[PDB]
């Protein structure tokens, strides 16, 4: 719990963590009785192999904190569901690329959100292209 | 046994040791069940791997030559690396069990192993 | 009259074929095209990654 | 050098070592087998069938079905199949008392039926156990 | 059964073609790829040795 | 006590699961008699091709009443098996009503003979004792009944329902229709999909990665032609008559099998 929850995050982070926040319960109760119902309808199992690459995002490599664009980019990327095609396993290997494809790429998506801080519209699209340029990349 | 301690390399040995000792231990009330035949190909596998991967852990030490009488063999840490790597690579699944069985380099094990084809041939 | 009836049949089997013929060479083209930009992608990502091996 | 047998039950291969001769019933009456057989296929009634291999010959009564018989061999499908000697005469006898009595009560039009059919296959249990 | 085959014929060299023009453009995609790819490794490269020696000197420091 | 019970039911799973093994025996067993009664059943049908021929297990009348035989398991503990068949068992009888042809209930099995026996405003035809290890003698009883009732005009399209055992961590209930036996020899569900009779898959029970697992594979048992020189000894109708009890017989005797 944390008690000052949300007036501690920031606008860019309320709007993009309101989305995790939310997937993660679902995905504590679709993980309850998996291998009860143990023949998941893709209502039940997209919303179940989404949320594995959800908790993927929540991984990190000890004392390599990320940046809060970083986090932004992160979580926003995983909840859409472009990581969805992606083996668990390539996740991690992923984002680190792209992480680093739009530091060195699209330094205008970082001065959005350190500036503005907020979600904007311009920064939500800025990053899209990144992603589609940056998945295209990633496959060959 | 962390993979910035121990390096890459040796932590993903480890990582996979465990969990092909791991599935065996899990895998012994089923084979008893199903026996070894009715096991998936992937477990025929993971069966006979770990049972390598249990007698390759096992070795003659230098303390016991007079009990035992077989000399020890004290073995470093990449000769121990290096052996579980062509234990689960499968590069050695043709070799017998009791190749692995108190040897201690993994070399020592397909020594044992052909002296072992020899010596059933005579 | 029998050799212009085969005419015409041939003539109109003959289409058929060459606009078979024409299909396939399509597909092939379309194909080859794929793997050639799949070569170059690749080929280029790999370059890197043993370079970038090398300057690390 | 002889034809081959396989009777089989739907759960049960029953006979499957290899004979001279057998005779079974059927639906026109009787039949008999001797080896390099013509290919015939015969819808086998309930009742008993006769086998003769070498030395000895045996009943076992089974339950109706089918019975094609091949070149150099036969193979029967009975839902049913018992041998003679392996039922105990006298408790097959006194089952196909039971039948017969309630058979004779037994009425209306399926309930018969089941009766009749079930008196059929009672009464043949001990034509397999005496013979 | 012309109108037919000739269709076939037309249709089928249409697709063979154009597969093949596909291929040759790909060839082309491929071929900027490879380029683009050792460009970046080359820079890449780069990175790894410019930033170690910004290390060594500020472990100097 | 805690203890004692999670040995206990440790000993019962792996009972369970020795008892599944043997029941998957006791299929396969069985196989060269299906096996060899679809190739007759099919030779029987592409020889007849004979507008005349009606056989009465396989004769169509109108559906005014319909008999459903409930394959239950024997006895309690076992998840939601027996629950989920009932309740399944409900919706076609619910369905009959919207429909109203008359139902008609054989039980087959404990739980389900004590479950229409406390309920009497359901007709049954009769109250089978479940068993494990089925024989032919016990799958007999249960078709001298159906097969008795069927040929009367009372019931017709009697179907049956009964859990194909499809996976171990779910098996829903699947209800086919076992009268009037196709004369293609086809067997097909109620909502309206056939498989041909010649292709069915047996369930084995292997282990994929760690855990314990089942797969049901379909093998083809292809239908050698019938010998050229054939003598049929009856008459094609009569032989085909002689046979289809057999087919019923065995197709009762798997849809009670795999259920158990």
């Amino acid at each position: 719990v944390s008690r000052v929850g949300s007036a501690a995050q920031i606008k860019a982070m309320k709007k993009v963590a309101g989305k995790l926040k939310l997937e993660l319960a679902q995905f504590a109760e679709l993980e309850a009785f998996a291998q009860f119902a143990s023949d998941l309808d893709k209502a039940t199992q997209n919303q179940l192999a989404r949320g594995q690459r959800l908790r993927e995002l929540l991984k990190q490599p000890q004392s390599a904190p990320l940046t809060v664009e970083e986090q932004v980019m992160t979580i926003y990327t995983g909840t859409n569901g472009y990581l969805d095609s992606l083996e668990l396993d390539q996740v991690r290997k992923y984002l680190v690329e792209l992480r680093t494809y739009v530091k060195t790429n699209k330094p205008e998506f970082q001065e959005i959100i350190s500036s503005t801080k907020t979600f904007t519209e311009e920064a939500e699209a800025l990053l899209k292209e990144a992603i589609q340029e940056q998945m295209e990349r990633f496959l060959l | 046994l962390q993979p910035r301690i121990v390096g890459e390399e040796h932590y993903e040995i480890a990582q996979r040791v465990k969990e092909t000792l791991q599935r065996y231990k899990e895998l012994q009330d089923i084979i008893a069940i199903l026996g070894l035949d009715e096991l998936s190909e992937e477990d025929r596998l993971t069966v006979a791997r770990a049972r390598k991967i249990e007698r390759f852990l096992s070795q003659p030490f230098f303390v016991a030559e007079v009990f035992t009488g077989s000399p020890g063999k004290y073995v470093g840490l990449a000769e121990t690396i290096r052996g579980f790597q062509l234990i689960l690579s499968g590069e050695l699944d043709s070799l017998p069990e009791q190749a692995f069985y108190l040897v201690g380099n993994i070399d020592e094990a397909t020594a044992k192993a052909m002296n072992l084809e020899m010596e059933s041939k005579l | 009259l029998g050799d212009f009836m085969d005419k015409r049949d041939a003539s109109i089997k003959e289409q058929l074929s060459g606009v078979k013929d024409t299909s396939s060479e399509v597909k092939q083209l379309e194909e080859q095209a794929n793997a050639v930009m799949r070569a170059a992608r690749a080929e280029i990502s790999a370059a890197l990654n043993k370079m970038k091996k090398e300057t690390q | 050098m002889t034809l081959n047998l396989c009777v089989l039950t739907p759960n049960r291969s029953i006979w499957n070592s290899e004979v001279k001769e057998i005779i079974l019933s059927t639906n026109s009456g009787q039949i008999g087998v001797l080896p390099n057989h013509a290919p015939t296929a015969t819808a086998v009634d309930i009742g008993i069938l006769r086998i003769r291999l070498n030395d000895q010959w045996l009943t076992l009564a089974l339950m109706g079905g089918f019975a094609r018989i091949g070149n150099n061999e036969i193979t029967i499908l009975v839902n049913d199949a018992e041998r003679g000697s392996d039922i105990d005469p006298q408790e097959a006898q006194q089952t196909l008392e039971i039948a017969e009595a309630n058979l004779r009560k037994a009425e209306g039009k399926r309930q018969k039926i089941e009766a009749n059919l079930a008196l059929r296959r009672a009464r043949t249990r001990v034509e397999a156990s005496n013979t | 059964t012309i109108r037919n085959s000739e269709e076939l014929r037309g249709k089928a060299i249409e697709q063979l073609e154009k597969a093949r023009a596909r291929l040759k453009k790909v060839e082309m995609d491929a071929d900027q790829f490879r380029v683009n790819g050792y460009s970046e490794i080359e820079r890449e490269k780069m990175n790894l040795i410019n930033s170690t020696y910004k290390t060594l000197e500020q472990f100097e420091n | 006590s805690v203890k004692n019970t999670q040995k206990i039911t440790e000993a019962m799973k792996l009972v369970a699961a020795a008892k599944v093994r043997r029941a998957q025996e006791a299929v396969v067993n069985g196989r060269p008699f299906s096996e060899t009664l679809v190739e007759v059943l099919y030779n029987m049908n592409e020889q007849l091709q004979t507008e005349d021929v009606d056989v009465p297990l396989t004769k169509i009348r109108t559906v005014k009443k319909v008999a459903l035989m409930v394959v239950t398991g024997d006895r309690g503990l076992c998840g939601g098996f027996n629950n989920m068949l009932l309740k399944k068992a409900e919706s076609r009888i619910a369905e009959l009503k919207k429909l109203g042809v008359d139902y008609t209930i054989i039980s087959i099995g404990k739980k389900g003979n004590t479950y229409f026996i406390r309920r009497p405003e359901i007709p049954v035809d009769r109250y089978f004792d479940g068993t494990n290890l089925p024989t032919a003698k016990e799958a007999q009883a249960i078709a001298d009944d159906v097969f008795s009732l069927f040929v009367s005009e009372e019931v017709d399209k009697v179907e049956m329902l009964y859990t194909k055992f499809v996976s171990l961590v779910k098996s829903d209930p699947v209800i086919h229709t076992l009268l009037p036996l196709s004369p293609k020899g086809e067997i097909c569900d109620i909502n309206g999909k056939c498989v041909d009779a010649a292709e069915d898959e047996l369930f084995r029970l292997t282990t994929k990665e760690g855990k314990l697992t089942v797969e049901r594979d379909m093998i083809k048992t292809e239908t050698p032609a019938f010998s050229p020189i054939l003598e049929f000894e009856q008459d094609p109708a009569q032989i085909l008559d002689a046979l289809l009890p057999l087919y019923l017989n065995s197709q009762i005797l798997r849809a009670l099998q795999e259920s158990l």
